[PDB]
C-alpha cells in the first residue's frame, strides 16, 4: 500500500512535469512564392487599361 | 512535322531552359504609362 502510494506520488510528479513541459509554443513563418505563369498571365492587366491614358484627351491643353 | 520534330524531341538538358517557365516569348508586358506630349520652340539668345 505504502509502495502503492509512493509511486502514484512520483507518477503524478512526472505527469505534472509532462502537462508543464506540453505548452512549450510554435511559431509559423510565412514564406512567399512568385506567381506561376498562366496564373500571371490570367491576372496579367489588359493593355486596354493599363495605359488607356494616352488618347484620353491631350498633354498641352486641358479638358 | 516541322516544328514539331524540335518542339516534341525534349530532354533533361531542356529543362535548365523551359521547365517551370517563368516568361513567354509571344505576349508582352507593358510598364504603367503616363501621357506625353512635346513640343519645339526657339529661345531668345541675348547677345550678337
Amino acid at each position: 500500500t505504502s509502495f502503492v502510494l509512493m509511486l502514484l506520488f512520483t507518477g503524478i510528479i512526472l505527469i505534472a512535469t509532462n502537462e508543464l513541459t506540453y505548452n512549450r509554443p510554435r511559431e509559423i513563418q510565412y514564406r512567399y512564392l512568385p506567381r506561376d505563369l498562366d496564373s500571371f498571365i490570367r491576372t496579367q492587366e489588359m493593355p486596354s487599361a493599363i495605359f488607356s491614358s494616352m488618347w484620353d484627351v491631350d498633354t498641352r491643353r486641358g479638358g | 512535322a516541322g516544328g514539331l520534330s524540335q518542339l516534341v524531341a525534349y530532354g533533361a538538358q531542356d529543362v535548365y531552359l523551359t521547365g517551370n517557365p517563368q516568361i513567354t516569348f509571344f505576349k508582352t508586358v507593358y510598364r504603367r504609362y503616363t501621357n506625353f506630349a512635346i513640343e519645339s520652340i526657339q529661345q531668345t539668345i541675348n547677345g550678337s
